[PDB]
C-alpha cells in the first residue's frame, strides 16, 4: 500500500511477534499454580496483549517488515487512505489543549497584572480567579481569533524594551 | 557526532547484509548504545590484552588516548 | 516648574538604560542646571537591584 | 598638611611569623610598608594569615602588595577606628607615600584634587569601534 | 557551674500566619519576590539558621527541632520498610528457603505495561528483588511472621508522631536555653552511658532472649511455624535451659562472678556459621555485652554536678608542648559556641565510620544468609561508602563555614589553629607535591602497562609475571591475623574473618567467604585510592585554610563563605571561595569512590564470589583480576564492557527498568555539562530574547525571569553530575549482580 | 594597565571609591550633580580589574567602567 | 483557616495537587482504555 | 604497483613504520599488506583517486611528488 507497507491485519511478522509475546508470557505462567495471584496477573497481562493486538489490527494500521505499526503523517495520505486517527486528529487535539492552557495562563497573567502586587498573585495562586478562567477557557480558539481581529492580542513596538543595537 | 553515528551504523548494517537490524534498533536509544556502540567495539578494545596483540592495538591505544584527552579537557 | 509633573508616568528613551521603552513614575525634578534632573522610579528592578535612576529632560517622554 | 616621612625604627606588632610573608619580590622589585597609631594593645587579624597584637602607639608592618596594605587599613579603620597610612618601598631605599594621597581619605571630597580619566558624556554616546580601528595599537572606543 | 534543665515557656506561638508568608525567616526575602532568583534564594537559605539571626539560642532551638523532624522522617521510612515487608513481601516464604528464593518487598500496579517488572522472585511471589538486606536483618532478630513486622510498622508510625510532637513542643511550648545546650560534659556522659551503653545492653538482652534461641532453632532445621514465640522463650526457663543449659542457673552466675558458666551463648567462636554463612549470634551477643559495659564505664568520665569527673577545658589546657605554643587554649569555647565546627568534626568521623562499616560488613557478614546474597553485599558496601564520602565532603564544607563565620582571631592568638593558618602555605605545598608524586607513581604504572602491552612487550609491564610489586606489608598482616588464634588469641577459636587465610566457607553452593590474596593489581589500585584520597583532602584542606584570606585575595573573609568570584581582575579570580573548593571536592570524591566501588566489585566477582563445583571453586569472571586489572584497557574491556552486557540486554525482563535508568542516568550526567561548561551571561541574554517574545504577546510574567546565579549554576552542575554518575553505576551494579549473582 | 573611566552620569554617591580595594578612585569637586562631587581615577596604575566599583555603582547604566588592558605586576596582583 | 488556605494556594502546593490530579486522570484513562495508540 | 593489479583483495599501504619501541610481536603484527616490514594501512583513499585519474606506476607518483614540491617552493 503506502510506501510499500502492508496492513497489520495481513502481516506475517505481526502475527509472529504476537505469538512470540504470548509464548514468553505462557512460558513464564507455566511455573505457577492455577489459583494463585501471579497466575491471575499473568493471565490478565495475556488478555491485555490479545486485546491490544486485536485492536491494532482492527484499527487498520500499516505495519512494516518488522511487524510493528507505522504512522502516516501526511494529511493527504491520512485522509485518503483512512489513517487520520494516527497523526491529524491527535494533532488537533493537542492544539486545542495547548491553546487552552496557554489562554488560561495568559488570561490569569493579564488579570493579575493590573492589581497592586502581581508578584504575590504569581507565587500564591488565586484559586477562585484561576478556577473561573480555567472553566471559561473552553472557548479559547474563538476568543483568540476575536482578539487577533481586534488587534488587542499583540503589544505595540514602542511599549517593548529592546537592546541598544 | 549524530550524523556520523547514523552514517556509520546504516552503512555497517548495509555492508553486513542485514539492514533490518538498523531498521529495528534505530528507533530506541538502547539499540544505538548496545547494537552499535557496544557491538562494534569488541574487536577494538581487544587490540592488546594479556594473551598478546595484533595490528588493531594502535587503534585501542588511540581510543584510550582520546578518552584521556577528553577527560583532561 | 520645568520638566514632568511629580507623580506622573513617563517613558524612558535612553537606549542604554535597562528601562528603555518602559513606563516609570516621576519622583522629583531638580531645579538646578544638572544634566539629569528627572528622577524616575520603576516597579521592576534592574540586574543590579536598583529601581530608581536619573534621566535628562529630553530622555523622558510623557506616556 | 605635610607628607609623612617613613621611620624605619618603628616598633612592629607582636606576630610569631608566617609563611604568607614577603617573597623575593620585596628584594628585587618593590614592597609596601603600612604604619599606624594605636591607642592601646589589641589583637588583630593579619591579612596574610594569623592573629597579631598591635602595640600601643606607632606600629609598622611590611606586605608584598598594595592590596594587603589597603585591606589592613580598612580593617583597622572599620574595626578599631584608627588612621593608618602606607608607602611603597623600593630596593634602593626610595619611599613613596601612597594612601591617603592628600592626607584626606578619598571617600570624602577634598579641595585641590583634579578629576582624571573622566569622560564628559555617557556610555551610550561612545563611538563605534570602526572609528577607532587601524590605530597605533588596540584602542577601545572609550579611551578617547 | 550547675547542670540543670533551663527552659523558656511558649516562645513562639503555634499558628499558620507565617505559612502564608514565604521567606519570613530572612530580612532580605521578607520583602517578597521581584525576580525568579528570589525563589531559588528561598530554598537556599531555608536551613541557614545562623543567617536568619545572630542569636545563638535561637539557632540552637531551631537545630533541636530540625533534629526531631529529621528523626520523624527516618521513623516514617523505617515504618514503611517494615510495612512493605509485612504486606507486599515474601519474607515468610524466604524464611523457608533462604538459599533459592530471592528477597522482594515491592509490587507494581498493572498499568501501562509496567507489570513486567514483577519478576518471579520465588516462593509463589512476583515483585522487585530488593538489595537492602532487610530480610537477613529480620531473620537475625528472630522475626518469623508478617504480624511482627506489621506491629513494628505501627510502632514506627507512633514513634514518628512522637518525634514530630517533640519537635513542636520543644520549639513552641518548652524551648531550652543556651546554657542547657552548652552542657557538653553532661551530654557526652549521657550519650556514652545511656544512649550507646544502654542501647547495646538492650540489644544484647534481645539477642540473648530472642535472636539466639529462634535462630538456633532455625539453624537446627525446625520449621518457622513450629518455633516457639519470643514471649514463650522469655516466660519459661525450661525451653531456654534445654537450648542453653546455663539458663538453668538463672542470673546467679552473673552475681557470683562465675561468668564462665555462660560459655554456651557468650563465646569467641570466630569465623562464620557453616549453615547460614553469617557471624555467630552468640559472638554478637557477647560483643554487645562487652560494648555495653565499656560504654557504660566511659559514661562516667566528665563532671556534671558533683566533684568527681573531668572538665574538658582543663584537659585541653593541660595538653601543651614546646613545638605547639599555647596548645588547645580556646578550643573548648570554639566547640561550645559554633555549631558548624561541631558539624565538621561529627560529619568527618561519621563518614569515616560509615566507610569502616562497609568494609567490616563485607568482610565479616553478621546476618544469616547475607554473604550468599551477592546483590545485597555489593549494594550495601557501595551505599555505605557513598554516604561516608558525602559526609566527609560535608565535614570539609562546614569546617570552611566555621573558619569564615564563627572564627575570631581575638581568642586564637598562639594556639594550634593559629599556627596552622600561619604555615598553611607549607601545608598546601607539601600536600600538592605528594599528590603529584602519588599521581605519577599511580597512573604512570597503568599507562606504562598499556603502552608495553600495546607495543607487544608484556615482559616490561608491572604484573606478577613481569616486574612485580607485591604488597608485602598487607600480606604479612594477613598472615599475622590468620595465625592470631594460636599464639596471641588463645581463647579465640577461629580468626576474625576468612579473608586473612584458611579454609573457605560456602553455603548453598555459593561461596560465602574465602581468603583474599593481594598481588600487583591490588597494589596499584590501592595506590590509586591513596592518590585520589590525597587530592580530595588537598582541595578540601585548601578551601578550609585559605577560606579567610590568601596571597591572591587578602580579604576573602569579607566576601563570605559562598560567593562566585572577585571579578576578572588579577588575571581572573574565578572560584576563590571555600564553597567552590567544596564544589571541586565533590567531583574528586565521586571519582575516588567510583574507583573504590569498581575495585570492590571486580575483586569480589573475580576472586571471592562464585559457585562451588566438584573439586574446585569457579568464580563469576574466572579470576581475571590478577591478570587484567593492571591496565586501563583491561578495566574498560573486562570490567566495563564485559560486565555491562546484563544492563544493556535487560529489556523485556524484570530488570529492564535498570536498563532504562542506565540510559536515563547517562542523560542527567551529560545534562550536568550544560551547567558546568557555560556561564549565566549567555543564558541571561537568551532569556532577554525569550522575554521579548513574551512581551510581544502580552504573556510576560510580573516576576522578572533571571538566569541562575553562578554559584547556583555550579551547584546544579555538580548535583546533576553526581546523580547521573551514581545512578549509572547503581543500575550497572544492580542489574549485573542480580542477573549473575 | 587597565583603563578606568568615569562618565557624566555619576551622581557622586561615593560608593565606588569605598568599594575599591586598591585605592584607585577618589572624589573631586564638580557642578553636575546635587552632591557636587564626581569620581576620579588618578591611580589606574594600581588597578587590578576586580570590577567591585562597577558592582557598587547604582546608575543605569554604570558611570564607572573598567576595560582590561596590558597586564603587569601590579595589575595581576602578584605578591612575587 | 484563611492562612491555611493561603498556604495551600502557594505555587508548590498548587503544583503538587494539579500534577497529582493530571497524573491520576491520565493513569485512570490508560487503565480503563489500555494501550491507546490511535483514535 | 601491486594494488592496481588487484584492487579488491589487496589493502593499501600508507607508509612504513620505524619505531624502536616496537617489540617482536608489534613488528610481525604490523607487517601486513605484502610488505617487508611494519607499515600503516591507509584509509585516506588516495590510491583509488590516483588510480582513477591515471597513475599506474610508482614513477608517476615520484614525478608528481617532485613537481608538487617544486610548485610549493
Ligand atoms: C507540512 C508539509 C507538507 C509536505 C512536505 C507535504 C507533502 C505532500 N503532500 Mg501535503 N498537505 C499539507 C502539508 C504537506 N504536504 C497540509 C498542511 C495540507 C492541508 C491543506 C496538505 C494536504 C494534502 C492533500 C490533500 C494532498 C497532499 C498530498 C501530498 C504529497 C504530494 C503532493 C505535493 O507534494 O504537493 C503539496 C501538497 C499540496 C499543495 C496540497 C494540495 C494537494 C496537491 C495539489 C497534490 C494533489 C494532486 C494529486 C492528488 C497528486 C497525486 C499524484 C498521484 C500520486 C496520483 C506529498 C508527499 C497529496 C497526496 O499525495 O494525496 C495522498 C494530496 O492530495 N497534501
Ligand atoms: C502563561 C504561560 C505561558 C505562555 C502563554 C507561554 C507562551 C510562549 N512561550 Mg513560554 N514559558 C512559560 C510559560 C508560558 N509561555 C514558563 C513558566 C516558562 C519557564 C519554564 C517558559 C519558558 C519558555 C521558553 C524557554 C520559551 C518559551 C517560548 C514561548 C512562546 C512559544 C510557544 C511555546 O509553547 O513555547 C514553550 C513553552 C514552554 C517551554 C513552557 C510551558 C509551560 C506551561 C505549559 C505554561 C503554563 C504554566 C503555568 C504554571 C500555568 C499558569 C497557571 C495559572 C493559570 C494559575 C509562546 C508565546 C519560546 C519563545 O522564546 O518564544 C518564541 C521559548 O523559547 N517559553
Ligand atoms: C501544625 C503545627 C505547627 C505549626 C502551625 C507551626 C508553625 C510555625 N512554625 Mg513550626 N514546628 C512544628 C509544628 C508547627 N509549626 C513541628 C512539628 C516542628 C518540628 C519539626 C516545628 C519546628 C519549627 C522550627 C525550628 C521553626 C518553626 C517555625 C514556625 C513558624 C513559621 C515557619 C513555617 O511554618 O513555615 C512552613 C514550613 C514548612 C511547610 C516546611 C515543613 C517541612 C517539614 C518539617 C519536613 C518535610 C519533610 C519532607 C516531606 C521531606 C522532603 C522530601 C521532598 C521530596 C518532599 C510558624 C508560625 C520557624 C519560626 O518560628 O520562625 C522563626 C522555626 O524556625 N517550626
Ligand atoms: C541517657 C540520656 C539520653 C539519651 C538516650 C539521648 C538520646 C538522643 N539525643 Mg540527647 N541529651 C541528653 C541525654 C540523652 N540523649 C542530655 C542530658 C542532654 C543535655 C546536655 C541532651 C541534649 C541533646 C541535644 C542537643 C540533641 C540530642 C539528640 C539526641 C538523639 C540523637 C539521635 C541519634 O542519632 O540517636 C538515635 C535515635 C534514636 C534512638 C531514636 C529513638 C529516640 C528514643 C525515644 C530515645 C530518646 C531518649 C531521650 C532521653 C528522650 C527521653 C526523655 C522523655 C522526656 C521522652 C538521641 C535520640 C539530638 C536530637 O535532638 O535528636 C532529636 C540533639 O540535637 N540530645
Ligand atoms: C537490658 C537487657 C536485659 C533485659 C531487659 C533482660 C530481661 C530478663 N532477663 Mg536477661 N540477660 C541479659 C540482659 C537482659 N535481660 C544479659 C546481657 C545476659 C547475659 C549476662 C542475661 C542473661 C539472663 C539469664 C541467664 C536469665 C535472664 C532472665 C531474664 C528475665 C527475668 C529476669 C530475672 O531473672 O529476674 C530479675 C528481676 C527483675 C528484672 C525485676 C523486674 C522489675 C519489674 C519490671 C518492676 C515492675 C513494677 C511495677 C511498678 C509493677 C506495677 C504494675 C501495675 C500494672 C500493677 C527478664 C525478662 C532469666 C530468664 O529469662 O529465664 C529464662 C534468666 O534465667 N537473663
Ligand atoms: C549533618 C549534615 C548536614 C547539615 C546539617 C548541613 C547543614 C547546612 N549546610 Mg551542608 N553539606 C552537607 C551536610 C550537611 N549540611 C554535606 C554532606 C555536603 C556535601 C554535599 C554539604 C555541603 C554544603 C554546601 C556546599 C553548603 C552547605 C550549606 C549548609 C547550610 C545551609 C542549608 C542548606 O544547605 O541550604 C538548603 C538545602 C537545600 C536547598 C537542599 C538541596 C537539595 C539537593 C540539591 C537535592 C539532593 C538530590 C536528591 C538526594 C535526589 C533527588 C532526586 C530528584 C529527581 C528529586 C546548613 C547549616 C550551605 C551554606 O553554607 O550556607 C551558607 C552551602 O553552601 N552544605
Ligand atoms: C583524566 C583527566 C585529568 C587528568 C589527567 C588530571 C590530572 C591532574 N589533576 Mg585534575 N581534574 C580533572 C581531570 C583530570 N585531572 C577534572 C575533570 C577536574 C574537575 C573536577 C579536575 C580537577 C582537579 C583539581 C581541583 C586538582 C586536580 C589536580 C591534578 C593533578 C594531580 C597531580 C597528579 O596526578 O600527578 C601526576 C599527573 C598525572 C597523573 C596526569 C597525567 C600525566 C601522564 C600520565 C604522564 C605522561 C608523561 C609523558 C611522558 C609526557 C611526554 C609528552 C610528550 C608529548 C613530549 C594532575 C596533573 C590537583 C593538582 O593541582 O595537583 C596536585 C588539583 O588540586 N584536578
Ligand atoms: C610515573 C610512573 C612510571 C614509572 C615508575 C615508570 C618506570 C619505568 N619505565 Mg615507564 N612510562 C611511564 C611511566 C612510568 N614508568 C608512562 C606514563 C609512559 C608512557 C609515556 C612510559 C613509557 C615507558 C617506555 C617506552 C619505557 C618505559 C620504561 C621504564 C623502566 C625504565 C625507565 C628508566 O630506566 O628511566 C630512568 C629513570 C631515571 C633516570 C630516574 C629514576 C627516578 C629516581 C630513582 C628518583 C630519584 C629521587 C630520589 C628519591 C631523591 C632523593 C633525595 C635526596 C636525599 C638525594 C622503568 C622501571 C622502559 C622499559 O620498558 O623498561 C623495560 C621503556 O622502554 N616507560
Ligand atoms: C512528546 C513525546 C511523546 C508522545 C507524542 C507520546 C505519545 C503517546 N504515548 Mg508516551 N511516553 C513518552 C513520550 C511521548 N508519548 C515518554 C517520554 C515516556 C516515558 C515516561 C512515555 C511513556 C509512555 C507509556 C508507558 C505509555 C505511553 C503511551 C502513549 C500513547 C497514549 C495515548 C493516550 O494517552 O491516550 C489518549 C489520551 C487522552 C484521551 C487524554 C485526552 C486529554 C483530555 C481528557 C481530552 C482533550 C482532547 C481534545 C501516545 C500515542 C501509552 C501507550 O499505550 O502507548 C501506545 C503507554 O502505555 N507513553
Ligand atoms: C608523623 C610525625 C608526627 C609529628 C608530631 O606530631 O610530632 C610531635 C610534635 C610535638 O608537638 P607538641 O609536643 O608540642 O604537642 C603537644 C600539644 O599539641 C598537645 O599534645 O608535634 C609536631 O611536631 C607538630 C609539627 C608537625 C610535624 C611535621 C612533620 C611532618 C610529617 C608528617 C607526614 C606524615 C607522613
Amino acid at each position: 500500500d503506502i510506501a510499500g507497507l502492508t496492513p497489520c491485519s495481513e502481516s506475517k511478522a505481526y502475527a509472529k511477534l504476537e505469538k512470540k509475546e504470548l509464548k514468553t508470557l505462557e512460558k513464564r505462567l507455566k511455573q505457577y499454580e492455577a489459583d494463585s495471584a501471579p497466575a491471575v496477573a499473568l493471565k490478565a497481562t495475556m488478555e491485555r496483549t490479545k486485546a491490544r493486538f486485536a485492536n491494532y489490527a482492527k484499527a487498520g494500521l500499516l505495519c512494516g517488515n518488522d511487524g510493528l505499526p507505522h504512522l502516516i503523517a501526511d494529511p493527504g495520505l491520512a485522509l485518503k487512505y483512512g489513517h487520520a486517527g494516527e497523526v491529524f486528529i491527535p494533532t488537533f487535539g493537542f492544539l486545542y489543549v495547548a491553546g487552552y492552557i496557554g489562554y488560561v495562563g495568559r488570561q490569569y497573567l493579564i488579570a493579575v497584572k493590573g492589581e497592586a502586587k502581581p508578584t504575590d498573585k504569581e507565587i500564591i495562586i488565586d484559586v477562585p480567579l484561576a478556577t473561573k478562567l480555567a472553566w471559561q477557557g473552553a472557548g479559547w480558539p474563538l476568543a483568540a481569533v476575536q482578539e487577533l481581529q481586534r488587534g488587542t492580542l499583540l503589544e505595540k513596538e514602542e511599549n517593548i524594551t529592546v537592546s541598544p543595537r | 557526532g549524530w550524523v556520523t553515528f547514523y552514517w556509520h551504523w546504516k552503512h555497517l548494517t548495509l555492508w553486513q547484509g542485514n539492514v533490518a537490524q538498523f531498521d529495528e534498533s534505530s528507533t530506541y536509544l538502547m539499540g544505538w548504545l548496545r547494537d552499535y556502540l557496544w557491538l562494534n567495539s569488541s574487536q577494538l578494545i581487544n587490540g592488546y590484552n594479556p594473551f598478546g596483540m595484533n595490528s588493531l592495538s594502535v587503534w585501542a591505544w588511540t581510543f584510550l588516548f582520546g578518552h584521556l584527552i577528553y577527560a583532561t579537557g | 516648574e520645568v520638566g514632568p509633573k511629580r507623580g506622573s508616568l513617563v517613558k524612558i528613551l535612553r537606549p542604554e538604560s535597562y528601562w528603555f521603552n518602559q513606563v516609570g513614575k516621576v519622583v522629583s525634578v531638580d531645579q538646578s542646571g544638572v544634566r539629569y534632573p528627572v528622577v524616575v522610579r520603576f516597579e521592576n528592578q534592574n540586574y543590579a537591584g536598583v529601581t530608581t535612576n536619573n534621566y535628562a529632560l529630553d530622555e523622558v517622554v510623557a506616556a | 598638611w605635610t607628607v609623612p616621612t617613613l621611620n624605619p625604627d618603628t616598633p612592629s606588632p607582636i606576630f610569631g611569623g608566617s609563611t604568607g610573608g614577603l617573597l623575593r619580590k620585596a628584594q628585587t622589585e618593590e614592597f609596601y610598608v603600612i604604619t599606624w597609631e594605636a591607642k592601646k594593645e589589641q589583637i588583630f587579624e593579619m591579612p596574610t594569615g594569623g592573629a597579631a597584637i598591635m602595640r600601643q602607639g606607632p606600629n609598622l608592618l611590611k606586605f608584598g602588595k598594595k592590596e594587603q596594605c589597603l585591606a589592613l587599613t580598612t580593617q583597622l579603620r572599620n574595626k578599631f577606628k584608627l588612621t593608618p597610612c602606607f608607602y611603597r618601598v623600593f630596593p634602593d631605599g626610595k619611599v613613596q607615600y601612597l594612601h591617603p594621597a592628600d592626607g584626606v581619605y578619598p571617600e570624602k571630597v577634598n579641595a585641590g584634587r583634579v578629576g582624571a580619566n573622566q569622560n564628559m558624556r555617557r556610555i551610550g554616546q561612545n563611538v563605534n569601534p570602526i572609528k577607532v580601528k587601524f590605530s597605533g595599537r588596540m584602542m577601545s572606543p572609550a579611551e578617547i | 557551674k550547675k547542670v540543670k534543665i533551663a527552659v523558656d515557656r511558649n516562645p513562639v506561638e503555634t499558628s499558620f500566619e507565617k505559612w502564608a508568608k514565604p521567606g519570613h525567616f530572612s530580612r532580605t526575602l521578607s520583602k517578597g519576590p521581584n525576580t525568579t532568583t528570589w525563589i531559588w534564594n528561598l530554598h537556599a537559605d531555608a536551613h541557614d539558621f545562623d543567617s536568619h539571626t545572630s542569636d545563638l539560642e535561637e539557632i540552637s532551638r531551631k537545630v533541636f527541632s530540625a533534629h526531631f523532624g529529621q528523626l520523624g522522617i527516618i521513623f516514617i521510612w523505617l515504618s514503611g520498610m517494615y510495612f512493605h515487608g509485612a504486606r507486599f513481601s515474601n519474607y515468610e516464604a524466604w524464611l523457608s528457603d533462604p538459599t533459592h528464593i530471592k528477597p522482594s518487598a515491592q509490587v507494581v500496579w498493572p498499568i501501562v505495561g509496567q507489570e513486567i517488572l514483577n519478576g518471579d522472585v520465588g516462593g509463589g511471589f512476583q515483585g522487585i528483588q530488593i538489595t537492602s538486606g532487610f530480610f537477613q536483618l529480620w531473620r537475625a532478630s528472630g522475626i518469623t511472621s508478617e504480624l511482627q513486622l506489621y506491629t513494628t510498622a505501627i510502632g514506627g508510625l507512633v514513634m514518628a508522631a512522637a518525634m514530630f510532637f517533640a519537635g513542636w513542643f520543644h520549639y513552641h511550648k518548652a524551648a531550652p536555653k543556651l546554657e542547657w545546650f552548652q552542657n557538653v560534659e553532661s551530654m557526652l556522659n549521657h550519650h556514652l552511658g545511656g544512649l550507646l551503653g544502654l542501647g547495646s545492653l538492650a540489644w544484647a538482652g534481645h539477642q540473648i532472649h530472642v535472636s539466639l534461641p529462634v535462630n538456633k532453632l532455625l539453624d537446627a532445621g525446625v520449621d518457622p511455624k513450629e518455633i516457639p514465640l519470643p514471649h514463650d522463650l522469655l516466660l519459661n526457663r525450661a525451653i531456654m535451659a534445654d537450648l542453653y543449659p546455663s539458663f538453668a542457673k538463672g542470673i546467679a552466675p552473673f552475681f557470683t562472678l562465675n561468668w564462665s558458666e555462660y560459655s554456651d551463648f557468650l563465646t569467641f567462636k570466630g569465623g562464620l556459621n557453616p549453615v547460614t554463612g553469617g557471624l555467630w549470634l552468640s559472638d554478637t551477643a557477647h560483643h554487645h555485652v562487652a560494648i555495653a559495659v565499656l560504654f557504660l564505664v566511659a559514661g562516667h568520665m566528665y563532671r556534671t554536678n558533683w566533684g568527681i569527673g573531668h572538665s574538658m577545658k582543663e584537659i585541653l589546657e593541660a595538653h601543651r608542648g614546646p613545638f605547639t605554643g599555647e596548645g588547645h587554649v580556646g578550643l573548648y569555647e570554639i566547640l561550645t559556641t559554633s555549631w558548624h565546627a561541631q558539624l565538621a568534626i561529627n560529619l568527618a568521623l561519621f563518614g569515616s565510620l560509615s566507610i569502616i562499616v562497609a568494609h567490616h560488613m563485607y568482610a565479616m557478614p553478621p546476618y544469616p544468609y547475607l554473604a550468599t546474597d551477592y546483590g545485597t553485599q555489593l549494594s550495601l558496601f557501595t551505599h555505605h561508602t557513598w554516604i561516608g564520602g558525602f559526609c566527609i565532603v560535608g565535614a570539609g564544607a562546614h569546617a570552611a563555614i566555621f573558619m569564615v563565620r564563627d572564627y575570631d582571631p581575638t581568642n586564637n592568638y598562639n594556639n594550634l589553629l593559629d599556627r596552622v593558618i600561619r604555615h598553611r602555605d607549607a601545608i598546601i605545598s607539601h600536600l600538592n607535591w605528594v599528590c603529584i608524586f602519588l599521581g605519577f607513581h599511580s597512573f604512570g604504572l597503568y599507562i606504562h602497562n598499556d603502552t608495553m602491552s600495546a607495543l607487544g612487550r608484556p615482559q616490561d609491564m608491572f604484573s606478577d609475571t613481569a616486574i612485580q610489586l607485591q604488597p608485602v606489608f598487607a600480606q604479612w598482616i594477613q598472615n599475622t591475623h590468620f595465625l592470631a588464634p594460636q599464639l596471641t588469641a588463645p581463647n579465640a577459636l577461629a580468626a576474625t574473618s576468612l579473608t586473612w587465610g584458611g579454609d573457605l566457607v560456602a553455603v548453598g553452593g555459593k561461596v560465602a567467604m574465602m581468603p583474599i590474596s593481594l598481588g600487583t593489581s591490588d597494589f596499584m589500585v590501592h595506590h590509586i585510592h591513596a592518590f585520589t584520597i590525597h587530592v580530595t583532602v588537598l582541595i578540601l584542606l585548601k578551601g578550609v585554610l585559605f577560606a579567610r584570606s590568601s596571597r591572591l585575595i587578602p580579604d576573602k573573609a569579607n566576601l563570605g563563605f559562598r560567593f562566585p568570584c572577585d571579578g576578572p581582575g588579577r588575571g581572573g579570580t574565578c572560584q576563590v571561595s571555600a564553597w567552590d573548593h567544596v564544589f571541586l571536592g565533590l567531583f574528586w570524591m565521586y571519582n575516588s569512590l567510583s574507583i573504590v566501588i569498581f575495585h570492590f566489585s571486580w575483586k569480589m566477582q573475580s576472586d571471592v564470589w562464585g559457585t562451588v563445583t566438584a573439586s574446585g571453586v569457579s568464580h563469576i569472571t574466572g579470576g581475571n583480576f590478577a591478570q587484567s586489572a593492571n591496565t586501563i584497557n583491561g578495566w574498560l574491556r573486562d570490567f566495563l564492557w564485559a560486565q555491562s552486557s546484563q544492563v544493556i540486554q535487560s529489556y523485556g525482563s524484570a530488570l529492564s527498568a535498570y536498563g532504562l535508568i542506565f540510559l536515563g542516568a547517562h542523560f542527567v550526567w551529560a545534562f550536568s555539562l550544560m551547567f558546568l561548561f557555560s556561564g549565566r551571561g549567555y543564558w541571561q541574554e537568551l532569556i532577554e530574547s525569550i522575554v521579548w517574545a513574551h512581551n510581544k504577546l502580552k504573556v510576560a510574567p510580573a516576576i522578572q525571569p533571571r538566569a541562575l546565579s553562578i554559584t547556583q549554576g555550579r551547584a546544579v552542575g555538580v548535583a546533576h553530575y553526581l546523580l547521573g554518575g551514581i545512578a549509572t553505576t547503581w543500575s550497572f551494579f544492580l542489574a549485573r549482580i542480580i542477573s549473575v549473582g | 594597565a587597565h583603563i578606568v573611566k568615569i562618565y557624566d552620569t555619576c551622581i557622586g554617591c561615593t560608593q565606588c571609591v569605598r568599594a575599591c580595594p586598591l585605592d584607585v578612585l577618589e572624589m573631586v569637586p564638580w557642578d553636575g550633580c546635587k552632591a557636587s562631587q564626581m569620581a576620579s581615577a588618578p591611580r589606574t596604575e594600581d588597578c587590578v580589574g576586580c570590577k567591585r566599583c562597577e558592582t557598587a555603582c547604582p546608575t543605569d547604566f554604570l558611570s564607572v567602567r573598567v576595560y582590561l588592558g596590558s597586564e603587569s605586576t601590579r595589575s595581576m596582583g602578584l605578591s612575587y | 483557616m484563611k492562612d491555611f488556605t493561603t498556604y495551600l494556594s502557594t505555587a508548590p502546593v498548587i503544583a503538587t495537587i494539579w500534577f497529582t490530579f493530571t497524573a491520576g486522570l491520565l493513569i485512570e484513562i490508560n487503565r480503563y482504555f489500555p494501550d491507546p495508540l490511535v483514535f | 604497483e601491486q594494488w592496481v593489479t588487484d584492487p579488491v583483495h589487496i589493502r593499501p599501504i600508507a607508509h612504513a613504520i620505524w619505531d624502536p619501541h616496537f617489540g617482536q610481536p608489534a613488528v610481525e603484527a604490523f607487517t601486513r599488506g605484502g610488505a617487508s616490514g611494519p607499515v600503516n594501512i591507509s584509509t585516506s583513499g588516495v590510491y583509488q583517486w590516483w588510480y582513477t585519474i591515471g597513475m599506474r606506476t610508482n614513477q608517476d607518483l615520484y614525478v608528481g611528488s617532485v613537481f608538487l614540491a617544486l610548485v610549493s617552493a
